[PDB]
């Protein structure tokens, strides 16, 4: 029994059991898309300047 | 008036009255009178302030 994947995983993952899953593997990057409606854009003079 | 200065707070060339100009003046008498733009550059909302 060469040690578990809990202790040997690259990027510092955190292997768990009941769903087989890894946690918090610091690798890659998430892109994001924001479809923002036009109602949220407050005008200039309703904010300090 | 005497020594009046005009700055543009909001400026958006929208179809409605979408621009705010705050005229910083210094008046000899305190009384209402009429503002106007001679050109077709801007169309003012109110006739007097």
């Amino acid at each position: 029994k060469a040690p578990s994947l809990k202790f040997t995983a690259p990027f510092g993952c955190e292997i768990y059991t009941n769903p087989i899953r890894a946690e918090n593997c610091a690798v890659g990057s998430i892109p994001l898309a924001f479809d923002i409606p036009d109602a949220l854009f407050t005008r200039v003079s309703e904010t300090p300047t | 008036l005497s020594a009046a200065e005009c700055t543009l707070n909001e400026c958006v060339y929208s179809s409605d009255f979408g621009g705010i100009a705050t005229v910083k003046y210094s008046a000899s008498k305190s009384g209402k009178c009429a503002v106007h733009v001679p050109s077709g550059t801007a169309t003012l909302k109110e006739a007097a302030v």
